[PDB]
């Protein structure tokens, strides 16, 4: 998972 | 400050805590971008992705930024701005996020860095709006998105720079009709  | 910056940090909040009761991944199934085009119809997605943040870190550091700049557009542009703001940013971000990197992500900061755009470029074109953005921020955001570049983490660079993007054009297009 990636954070925006 | 205003409805539209206290409805969102609440949604936030409201969306954290569920992450911490059910875990992120469960969270993730419904909230997050399509992963499968048989999905593309359940169109909260295209923005539900921005209400998830998988530590407190996370979520402070983004409602942080979102209370100081967003509170800004709504308390000078107001609330219906920000609202547009929000939309197109979470959208477009989301979009550019998903094809960088699939559709695994979260956050607010792809709208935090429309934000950062839109109050930066609209104060320096548009003064007379009366927001404008101080350089120690400016630098702040450009270190930021670099380092996302670079990775020691795992940041959604599509979105950084899509919803930069967004909200550079939207502040020049506000920035004519003024």
């Amino acid at each position: 998972v990636r954070m925006a | 400050a205003g409805p539209v910056t206290w409805v969102m940090m609440i949604a936030c909040v409201v969306v954290f805590i569920a992450m911490q009761i059910l875990g992120d991944q469960e969270v993730m199934l419904w909230l997050a971008w399509p992963f499968d085009p048989t999905l593309k119809f359940e169109f909260w997605r295209y923005f539900t992705h921005a209400l998830m943040h998988f530590s407190l870190m996370h979520i402070l550091f983004n409602l942080l930024w979102w209370w100081y700049l967003g509170g800004a557009v709504e308390k000078r542009l107001g609330s219906g701005k920000l609202i547009v703001i929000t939309l197109i940013s979470a959208l477009l971000s989301g979009y550019v996020q998903q094809k960088f990197s699939g559709p695994w992500f979260g956050g607010l900061s792809g709208v935090v860095f429309a934000l950062m755009g839109y109050v930066w470029l609209r104060g320096e074109r548009d003064p007379q709006s009366g927001i404008y953005l101080q350089r120690g921020l400016i630098i702040f955001a450009l270190i930021w998105i670099v380092a996302g570049w670079f990775d020691l983490m795992s940041m959604a660079n599509g979105a950084h720079i899509a919803g930069l993007a967004v909200g550079l054009a939207m502040a020049f297009v506000d920035s004519l009709n003024a």
